[PDB]
Formats: structure tokens, C-alpha cells, sequence
């Protein structure tokens, strides 16, 4: 195996690539990188057996096809660490891999290709082309509500769902959830599948703004997207995710209105002096009015007052202030509205001017 | 304390 | 106590005198602030008990004298959380501290002045004034040579030494050491003294890069620097300082200059295959040359060639890469002077252009 190719050209692919990497894990193996050269190109490729990030690079001087893995870590640091615009050679030698720069020379220790972790062979049942940045506001709407641990290990992922012309992702942890959904003007049939936390950070790091679309493929156990020159790949969880559908509120009949950034701030104040374990905080709604308390052990008390727009009946309802503060964080709109029920129902709230996504918190007792 | 929607 | 100052005139003095603080005091009331209206002046002072920073802010506005103690961290975050140019109400009330702005009120727990910790008097015996320049740039020159949590104590602080017209530090690990001096036109008596790791971060972060006088006070136990409206003192190390003159190469004959950051970028280059432990790394020098290779358990090699200047004789000496780089990335210029006798001999390194700072490495046994 052999190549010459620009520093800059592998910068990137290998950024991507070693991302999968949590650094020394499981097998030796999985802190290398697969690097395979065959026709006019070479692959990279980052895995940890779960998940994997290809990269494939256009090889435009001589090149020999062979493959190899080398530590992912310092290949990466070693060609960051050389001069912009430097040419970087590299060749096999039987069990290690010769990087040339410059008058700089590097040996790495190498593995087996035909050891390298690679996810067996799967077929899509489901495919959709869409903007990167839907993908992205996808994502970004609802993971904050994964939960993290969780022994219900199908609550520590991402659920992906299309219906009818449109995408869908729900998260949650059985305290809140978020739900959101956007159109790829697309028929598609309706599926459902989990991607596990990882793979939904790996799927977002992935994402460069970039104008390109994004290609999506589903399969019974695999969820793929093909995004430039990148190809990332991840197996999904298994397990019946809870229905967004009949966690939503049924009878919302309350409904406030506020500005986010006034609210946002309020809350952001009054967790100040909230129980540091609990975080609650309560809320005093009355006509076109908003109050927000906080306490905690010491008996340090935080109030704020602020106007609202809200005709119903006055409630008190008790609320982890960092649930709260989460949405208001993702919601990043300019007004928010609050619709509630009772002081033991969980409370929805969304962008007052958009329903696209929506998010559902459970009130604390007290 | 916290509730739970499930 | 009371009184009203606007936020942004609360905000710098707030994070200046918060920097002794960490998130877990060690002590109840040193999570807490100082606070003093007295003379048309609220004094501000945080202290972890070897050392205190005290702002003073003028007051402008309607107040009344009076001293308490409240948490640092929650009142800091009040003030910057309430909105931009918010007027803050602060008035003393028993066990509790009450702050107003707009629609927002929070109760703090209190601890009484009369426990806050203040340092029992001492007397100034040595005084001169520098510009802040001089003092940031004696720090950052020698702030990395120091020890980490050694059992000889005075090693974890930096010795500043007072001799003729010149204000020197001195910092080493035993390893490596770091040695700067500057003129600061005065004569002064010759004194030395040790400054705490702790401290030494805190003289840094008080300068603000302007031509506030610098002026220092030094006690046969503390040290005091007034910058502004601040003032910082510090408890000295007790201890017996090695004397950086005995440590210093005995005539280095042999002198090899070569660009700063290629030399950098090779040792850093090198480094990445070093042994993980013991971070050995070999110089090869020749006829204007230097020859820097490195290899670890794993058998991989680095090997890095550059044209330097260099007349004396071959010689191949070992040294751990990183003491070598954090030296050269301390010296920010173009060119780097290595004065070497032997290879079981330290090195010494200095700008090629200024002698204002010296460095000397242990070798590594080959």
C-alpha cells in the first residue's frame, strides 16, 4: 500500500473518522484507523464496533493498493503536527506504516486489515434525501431530553421515525420529552428505529452546514448517511420506545404566553437559590401574570415577577428549573407558550408561533 | 419530588 | 448596610475578588464575600485564608455603613444574571442579605463579618513599584518550571528575588528551572522571598494591561500588590529556595541557534512517538545540524532533520521533550540559543537575542 496526498486533504477525513474513537476502549484494534487504497482512492476508516465513520479521499498523485491499521491518535497528531500545505507520504513496510514529510520520518506499529471491525453486510428498507441543516435542527430540538444511563437502555438513544412526508426524532427519560418533527417532501413508509447516543452525536458532528444534502438509508438494524465524501454508519437499539402520542398533555386547557428571553432569564436567576439536588422551583400563574420561586435548604428565597399573557385560572406548580431551562435553551424563538392542566400533570411546552416541536416536562411534588 | 410521565 | 450600584460597576471587581474562591472552600465563610460600606465606599474581599483580594467601589448613590458576609458564587451570579444596566438594591437585614433589581428579589444567608478571616497584621519592609509589563512578564517566563504538589513545598512557588536595580523569579521543579530578572529603575536592598503556586496565578490575573502602577509590599511572611481599586496579599512560602546561580551550566561552550517554532515543531512532531511515561527524547548534533529522534515500547520511530548553526562538536544528548517544549513555548522568539557541554550535562536555553531569561534541563541518562 502506498500514497502521497496533501496534509489538508486528511486533516478533515481524519477529524471525521477518529470520532467514533473513545480513545483506548475495548480491543486494541479499535483505537487504529483502517487506511485502504484501492483504484484512485483511499478510505478511512474509524470504528468502536458499534458505530463506524468512513472517509474516502481522491488519491490525484501515484498510488499501490494494499491496506493496513495504524493508532489512530498519533497518525492524526503526526500529520496535524506538520507544516500547512506539506506533502505526506506513506507507505507499508510490513508491520509498520512509514510516514514521510519533509525531512521528518515516522514509524507507526500497525495491525492486521483483516482484523479491522467492520459491520456486517445490511440491506435499506428505507431511504430520503434531505438538507443537512434539517437533520441537524432534527437532532438538536430533542437530544438534550435523552436520558443518559438509564437501565431501560432504549431511553439512552434517539428515536428516528418517518410518517407520511416528514422525519420525526423523540427523546426522552421518563421525567421530559421532546418530540420534533420536519418535511423532506417525500413519501415514505412508516418506520421506526433507535439510534444510540452516540450515534446521534456522531451523526451531528458529522454535519459541516454545508450546502450538500444528506443521504439517509434505514434498514432493520442499521442506520446510515451519506454526507460529502463521509459514510457513517451505526447499528439501533433495540426495544419499544414510548409513544410521544399519549405522553402529550390531553387537556392543556391553560395556556400562557411569554417572551423566551424575559423567562429563560427569569428561571435562570431563581435556580440560583434552588435545592443544588433537586432543582425545584415553583410557579405562581394569575391573570397576565408570572412568578417564579426558588428555595433551598438554607432558606435563601429568589423570586421573579414578570408579565405573561394568561386569562385562566390561578395554579402553583412545582418544576425541576433545569428541565425548564433545557427547553427554553432549545426552543431559542421569541415567545414560548406554556400550556398546563393541573399541579400533578406534566406541562407541554413549544415555540408559541411554531408546533413543529414540542416538549413535555413533569411537574415535582412539594 | 420529581414525577414521571411513564 | 445598604446600598445601590449599577451592574456593570459590580461585575469586574465581583470576578476579581472571587478568584481566590474554588467551588469547594474549605471552610464555610470562605465561600463568602466581605462586604464593607464605610466612607462612601463598598470594600469587596474574598479570601481561602493564605491569601485575599479586596476591591474597593465607589459609591455614588444613597447608603449606609455596615459589614456582613455573603456566598460568593450566588451573588456573583445574581449581579451578571440580572439584565444590562440593572440598578442593584442591596440592604442588610439579620441573618439575611436582600437584593433588588426591577421585579427580581433574593434573600441570602449571611455569616457575621467579625468571623471573616483577614491575615493578623504585619509590616512592609521592602517597597518599589513596576510597571504590570514587567511583572506579566517575569511570571509567564518562569510560571511552568514549577513544581506540582511536592512534598518540598517551597518548590510548588515561585521565588522572587530583589538584587541591585533588577526584580527577579526563579521557579524549578528540580528537574528543570526557569530564571528571569528585569530592570525596574529604583535601587533596591537585596530580599528574596517565595510566593505560592496559588498566589503566583492570582498577581497574573490582577494585572489588566494598562499603566496602573504596579505597587509591591513585602513582609518577612507577605506580599502585597495593589493594582487600581485592588489590592491582593498573599502568605510567602516558608522555606530555603535553591539558588538558580549553582544550577546554571558551568561554561556551556558549545552554541546552536535555530528558529524557534521549526525547532518546536520538530520536538513536537518527535514527542507524539515518545515513551507515554518518560517522554524521552534523543539530540543528535552535528555540523549545522540537528538530528531529534524518539521511540517508545511500541517500537514506532520519529525522526526529524534541520539545518540550525552549529560550529562546535558531535555530541548525541537525551532529554524529556516536554520540559524542552514548555521552554520554547514560553520563548515567543525567532530564534533559540541552546548552550551545551556534554551529554551527561544539563543544557541551558535562551532567546538568541535576549539574556533576560535563562532555562536549564537535566539531561536524561541514555
Amino acid at each position: 500500500m502506498k500514497f502521497t496526498v496533501e496534509r489538508e486533504h486528511l486533516l478533515k477525513p481524519l477529524q471525521q473518522v477518529s470520532g467514533p474513537l473513545g480513545g483506548r476502549p475495548t480491543l486494541p484494534i479499535l483505537g487504529n484507523l483502517l487506511l485502504q487504497v484501492a483504484d484512485g482512492t483511499l478510505s478511512l476508516t474509524g470504528t468502536d464496533l458499534e458505530m463506524e465513520m468512513v472517509a474516502r479521499v481522491a488519491l490525484v498523485q501515484p498510488h499501490e493498493p494494499g491496506a493496513t491499521t495504524v493508532p489512530a491518535r498519533k497518525f492524526f497528531d503526526i500529520c496535524r503536527g506538520l507544516p500547512e500545505g506539506a506533502e505526506i507520504a506513506v507507505q507499508l513496510e510490513g508491520e509498520r506504516m512509514l510516514v514521510r514529510s519533509g525531512r521528518s520520518r515516522f514509524s507507526l506499529s500497525t495491525l492486521p486489515a483483516a482484523d479491522f471491525p467492520n459491520l456486517d453486510d445490511w440491506q435499506s428498507e428505507v431511504e430520503f434525501t434531505l438538507p443537512q441543516a434539517t437533520m441537524k435542527r432534527l437532532i438538536e430540538a430533542t437530544q438534550f431530553s435523552m436520558a443518559h444511563q438509564d437501565v431501560r437502555y432504549y431511553l439512552n438513544g434517539m428515536l428516528f421515525e418517518t410518517e407520511g412526508e416528514e422525519l420525526r426524532t423523540v427523546a426522552t427519560d421518563g421525567h421530559r420529552l421532546a418530540v420534533c418533527s420536519m418535511p423532506i417532501g417525500q413519501s415514505l413508509p412508516s418506520h421506526s428505529v433507535i439510534v444510540p447516543r452516540k450515534g446521534v452525536i456522531e451523526l451531528m458532528r458529522m454535519l459541516d452546514g454545508g450546502d450538500n444534502p444528506l443521504r439517509v438509508q434505514i434498514g432493520s438494524n442499521n442506520i446510515r448517511a451519506h454526507v460529502g465524501d463521509f459514510i457513517f454508519t451505526s447499528k439501533l437499539v433495540d426495544g419499544r420506545f414510548p409513544d410521544y402520542r399519549r405522553v402529550l398533555p390531553k387537556n392543556p386547557d391553560k395556556h400562557l404566553e411569554a417572551g423566551c428571553d424575559l423567562l429563560k432569564q427569569a428561571f435562570a436567576r431563581a435556580a440560583i437559590l434552588s435545592n443544588e439536588k433537586f432543582r425545584g422551583v415553583r410557579l405562581y400563574v394569575s391573570e397576565n401574570q408570572l412568578k417564579i420561586t426558588a428555595n433551598n435548604p438554607e432558606q435563601e428565597e429568589a423570586e421573579e415577577i414578570l408579565d405573561v399573557t394568561y386569562s385562566g385560572a390561578e395554579m402553583e406548580i412545582g418544576f425541576n428549573v433545569s428541565y425548564v431551562l433545557d427547553v427554553l435553551n432549545a426552543l431559542k424563538c421569541e415567545n414560548v407558550r406554556m400550556m398546563l392542566t393541573d399541579s400533578v400533570s406534566s406541562v407541554q411546552i413549544e415555540d408559541a408561533a411554531s408546533q413543529s416541536a414540542a416538549y413535555v416536562v413533569m411537574p415535582m411534588r412539594l | 419530588g420529581q414525577l414521571g410521565l411513564f
